[PDB]
């Protein structure tokens, strides 16, 4: 499933094509070249995300996740992965924000965190904002005018429409959420 | 109950001079205006203060010696008179003749007067050159107040403590760290319990042959000469008096131009690196001694530019 | 020490009732300092002195200084207006009369806490009241 | 060996500042309990201050008050701090300058916290001080009472012209008791001590900032009176014996004086902490 | 045999965190009711308190609360815990320090719990109970009414809410109903008791964390007030008769103290538990 | 209270209106600490006191302390507008006008359970969207 109907788009394909809208203007906005991973814990709680391997977004979450897991030495933050799921509405209108946005950003996680404690997560902090940048930005650049398109279209049931358009802000939340959960589980041992 | 106050007979004077002052008796009138300043308040007024003036303490007296164990050792000094005056803004007068207008600052449970240790906090950091705040409103005086005040507290330290040279930035440290037990630029230092500057209650401690407390006359003549003058009476300490000034010092280590605690400065000793050209110490009978200094040049209390709370050495 | 909605309206109601507040919703400056000396002089000296010093008309201070006794006399009186009958039995009730002296009506009533509480009251009334409008 | 009651001499005037905006006479007022009202110390308050004292001795602070809030791991505190309640208050008189001024319902709640607590020597304590409070009670037969243990504080006047002090010859105030409640000890009504001890007749300290001998700001202080006595539980947990020990004797030796509350640098709540001693 | 009634009477003040994040001034809330919203302490955190006090009783923690968390084998808790629901809060008042507060519809809970459970004693007091609530109808006539039932508490004033308690002569009140609803008991109704138990009414206190004199941090905790009482049913399953005997034996003993939510180390969430005493 | 993302953009939309925010988004630090007492005060003092006390004009702040009061009442009247008007709903959608000023408005409308609630909010959406700023 992740490999077909979420890194390959194969839900949107599929879903215009059931109902015979499909069209070269739709076909056209398919996007491929993504990376989908799901992670089950014993318990019952997924953490999915999926992220375009062309851009910089990619490379910025592969170094990423070579700086902060542990080998067998920058410091992890956790309480940040938190802030991430709370604040994902006010993160959305820092996003938004077209022409202040890394300065938001970089307020906002600075006054959040504003203790003496926080001094030495500077680099996860502002590598976890310009990721979150980066993210946002793809993800207009792949979904403004599809799910702009999406919402106009005059067959498609409100269902449909719910589960096509994707929010460019909350799913680049979601991706920075689910690599910091990833980091976490990675790190932390039951000790 | 007459002269030598103590823990078995004698009235609260603070509770003399605030709550029974103005006790109700049955043919006493300060309501009305004809009996504020009628001969029967005043009367009445006149045997109050007696109440209140009519007290000694002894050299020996146990709430001082019990003041000298909580305390430690006092520093003892002497008044000079114009008197010595402290919480003379409390509000304390109804308009009447005879009754003291101003504020006189009592300890509750003892009674005894006293001088709060925020009051000797201030008036000795007021004479350091970081004890104006920039605000904004400042911003004229504050050149010219830590230029002066610098000026002061440097021949200060070179007469009190055998160092021959100190810089503003270790004036600056050296204020700082005594009275916010802080840097000057925010962050704190990992002091000892010890290494800290506490600033007790001064109390008085000896009346040697007379009572502690008088009655005093401050009459502002107006801005019309042609008009009557105002008399104010009001309740001063008494010259001659013992005021024991208790404080808790320490000893503060200078290296450079910052405040190094004695962890610190013992492994700053213990490098190989280390010049006694930049260790600076205080010690605390040094920092005693520049308090004293200090006091003797200003003095404590209100009307203090008019002389009021002014001392010598005991 | 809470002060109700209803504490404050009285206020506003003596405030211009006692000629304080002008009508334009002015006040002299001088009487926010009236107040907070009143509420001070209450605290350290006690009740009668400080409703003494502020009851007096011959006082060469630069404004009427008794209006805020006034105001706390009316402020007082609408109190004890919306008094219940379970109240009245443990609280006096009774309006202060208007020219009785206030200092006169606390030292015949004795020294009772109840006035103390509600002279308090009023005054802390007084003082948001006041911080309500402008002080021109 | 577990549950200890111990008794706070203030030295000096103590601030436990609650977080509470008045916007009346007093700009910072002091603690007072959630359900008496009585001026208290909280638990946490008396905790931050005992482990400063202590900060030096970093096994002994391990050990019973727990690990400090910047560490990787965190270690459970062991010894439990119950809050101060008051016990004591000092009030002003005319015959005395102070005496120490206690409730019936201060009382009944102090023999009702020794019986549910079970300090270590709670039995005769509380049956004196039961004793004591029916003998009080008999002789009061609901009105309000101002009751001194010494027939030369007859007629004092507690703080308040309303409250005069009568001598009641039959009830005895053994000398433990005397050394626990107070030298000159006045027993008044639930309605003269909570007169005595709300917002407006506890002391107030009035205090000022000045700019360049100016003054800047003006504001009032609520303070607990000096020599004022509160008492609090300490229950001991899982603790060593060492340590344990180590602990009490530093906390109970004469020379030992510890800070609680605020306003520290100019004095303000400097107290000696004393083990109930046995009756 | 299988249900009965322990009631919580706390010695200190209670803090059973929420795990809800408020954004606003009080960060840390306390456990409330999910229908009637009134402070409450969940039945996991009643289990885990009581098993963490009979911890020592290996034995006896796996007969009757199952097995630990690591544990090769798994094994059901026996005995039912049911969630602690609040009964009566301390009110403050001037006559007294402070009164026991219950609301009618706390009362009518109270009943119907008692109905649908079949509490050992449940009977007799379902009977004086309802007598009670009907005569309190038929007095208050469906206005607002507080109602004390010592002619010594009339006129007593509850000081969030500024009404003053009257005394319907007309209903007694039985030693046993004194005995489980508390001394200085005053029945109101169910407005005046939800504005003294929201969350602007109860006891918040402020914190803080120091870092060298300097303050890092800066939290409000809300607490459920000292002396309060809670209620909760106990229902046995096939638990072994002398387990469960030791069990009752060592909860009502009144040496016993359980310390229930957080903040353990400053002495936060003390009770005595008590069954329902024959009527 | 979990964070209501439209009252955050109203905070916005009013911290920018009545002047806090500057050109360059920074803005007075004291301000942080404005927000942040607020909401103590409403809790602890009473809704009137503390909107009195922030209302104030005459006060000796570091900054333009009344600012918030505004900001407030911008995101309460932003909150009436898109409320669901019926005939079930408790909610008042009246919009508080301009010349009146907050205090007065909560003395005139006795409904303060509205007011309270909304105001709560607003403050907490004030001082989570006050960190998207530089704290100059």
């Amino acid at each position: 499933y992740l490999l077909e109907m979420v890194a390959k788009d194969n839900l949107f394909k599929y879903t215009l094509s059931n109902k015979n809208i499909l069209n070269e203007n739709m076909k056209r906005f398919i996007l491929k070249n993504k990376l989908a991973f799901s992670l089950q814990k014993h318990s019952g709680q997924i953490y999915h995300t999926a992220m375009s391997k062309k851009g910089k977004s990619y490379v910025k979450f592969n170094m990423l996740l070579q700086k902060y897991i542990l080998k067998n030495s920058e410091k992890f933050l956790s309480s940040v992965i938190q802030m991430i799921r709370a604040h994902a509405e006010i993160l959305q209108i820092i996003l938004q924000n077209e022409d202040k946005r890394t300065e938001m950003l970089k307020n906002y996680f600075d006054n959040n965190f504003n203790e003496s404690c926080h001094l030495g997560y500077t680099g996860l902090f502002e590598d976890i904002q310009t990721l979150l940048c980066l993210r946002y930005q793809e993800n207009i650049q792949d979904y403004q005018n599809r799910n702009e398109i999406i919402q106009q279209n005059t067959i498609l049931t409100s269902d449909e429409k719910e589960i096509l358009i994707v929010s460019p802000a909350m799913d680049a939340i979601h991706t920075i959420f689910t690599a910091l959960q990833f980091i976490h589980f990675i790190n932390y041992n039951k000790d | 109950m007459p002269k030598n106050y103590t823990l078995q007979n004698a009235s609260n004077l603070g509770w003399l001079f605030y709550k029974d002052y103005y006790r109700q008796e049955p043919n006493v009138d300060f309501i009305s205006t004809q009996g504020k300043e009628s001969d029967t308040t005043a009367d009445f007024f006149r045997k109050t203060n007696q109440r209140i003036t009519a007290y000694q303490l002894n050299s020996e007296s146990p709430l001082v010696a019990a003041f000298n164990n909580h305390f430690g050792t006092p520093l003892q000094l002497k008044t000079i008179y114009p008197g010595l005056i402290t919480g003379s803004g409390l509000p304390h007068q109804t308009g009447s003749k005879g009754e003291f207008k101003l504020g006189f600052q009592f300890d509750y449970t003892t009674g005894l007067p006293y001088i709060p240790g925020s009051s000797i906090k201030g008036t000795l950091r007021s004479m350091f050159p970081f004890s104006l705040k920039d605000k904004g409103s400042t911003k004229r005086i504050l050149p010219e107040y830590r230029k002066e005040r610098m000026e002061y507290i440097r021949d200060l330290i070179i007469e009190v403590t055998n160092i021959n040279e100190i810089s503003d930035t270790e004036i600056q440290a050296l204020e700082y760290a005594i009275f916010t037990n802080s840097t000057p630029s925010g962050k704190t230092i990992e002091f000892s319990l010890e290494e800290k500057d506490v600033f007790y209650d001064a109390f008085v401690a000896d009346s040697k042959d007379g009572v502690m407390l008088s009655d005093d006359y401050i009459t502002p003549h107006g801005e019309n000469p042609l008009k009557d003058p105002k008399p104010i009476l009001f309740l001063k300490i008494r010259p001659d008096v013992t005021i024991n000034f208790y404080f808790k010092l320490c000893t503060t280590h200078l290296y450079k131009e910052k405040v190094c605690s004695s962890k610190q400065i013992e492994e700053i000793k213990k490098q190989n690196d280390f010049s006694s050209s930049d260790y600076k110490m205080i010690t605390a009978h040094q920092k005693r001694n520049l308090f004293e200094k200090i006091l003797l040049c200003i003095g404590i209390g209100a009307k203090t530019n008019i002389g009021y709370g002014q001392l010598k050495k005991l | 020490m809470k002060i109700s909605k209803k504490q404050i309206e009285y206020a506003i109601e003596a405030l211009r009732a006692n000629n304080i507040i002008t009508n334009d919703n002015q006040y002299p400056k001088v009487f926010k300092g009236y107040i907070s000396s009143f509420g001070a002089a209450v605290i350290q000296s006690g009740l009668i002195p400080a409703i003494i010093f502020f009851e007096n008309e011959d006082n060469d201070a630069n404004a009427d200084r008794h209006k805020i006794i006034g105001v706390l006399k009316d402020i007082i009186n609408a109190m004890r207006q919306q008094y219940t009958v379970t109240d009245a039995t443990i609280l006096v009730s009774s309006q202060i009369p208007a020219n009785y002296s206030m200092a006169q009506y606390i030292i015949e009533h004795g020294n009772t806490d109840q006035l103390l509480k509600e002279i308090t009251e009023a005054a802390v009334a007084m003082k948001l009241a006041l911080r309500m409008y402008k002080s021109e | 060996m577990t549950t200890r009651m111990y008794v706070i001499n203030t030295l000096s005037n103590m601030h436990v500042g609650s977080g509470e905006v008045n916007y009346g006479v007093i700009a910072n007022l002091i603690q007072r309990d959630s359900v008496t009202n009585l001026p208290n110390i909280n638990s946490s308050g008396l905790k931050g201050a005992i482990r400063e004292y202590f900060k030096e001795n970093e096994d002994l602070v391990r050990e019973l008050f727990g690990s400090a809030p910047r560490d990787e791991k965190t270690l459970p505190g062991k010894v439990r701090f119950f809050e101060a309640n008051l016990l004591s208050m000092p009030v002003r008189s005319d015959k005395v300058p102070f005496l120490m001024a206690i409730s019936d319902e201060v009382l009944q709640e102090l023999i009702t916290k020794m019986k549910f607590f079970n300090c270590e020597e709670a039995t005769q304590y509380i049956s004196h001080l039961s004793t004591l409070l029916d003998n009080i009670k008999t002789q009061a037969q609901g009105t309000d009472f101002a009751y001194v243990f010494d027939p030369l504080l007859q007629g004092a006047i507690i703080e308040e012209v309303s409250i005069r002090a009568t001598c009641p010859s039959h009830i005895p105030l053994q000398p433990s008791l005397k050394k626990l409640l107070g030298d000159r000890l006045v027993i008044l009504s639930h309605k003269y001590f909570s007169i005595l001890s709300d917002d407006n007749h506890l002391p107030v300290l009035s205090r000022n900032n000045l700019e360049n001998g100016q003054s800047a700001n003006l504001w009032y202080e609520q303070v607990l009176p000096r020599y004022s006595r509160l008492y609090f539980m300490l229950m001991d947990g899982n603790a060593q014996s060492e340590y344990l020990k180590k602990f009490r004797d530093t906390l109970c030796t004469p020379s030992t004086i510890i800070q609680i509350g605020a306003n520290a640098s100019i004095g303000y709540g400097y107290c000696q902490i004393s083990e109930l001693s046995p009756f």
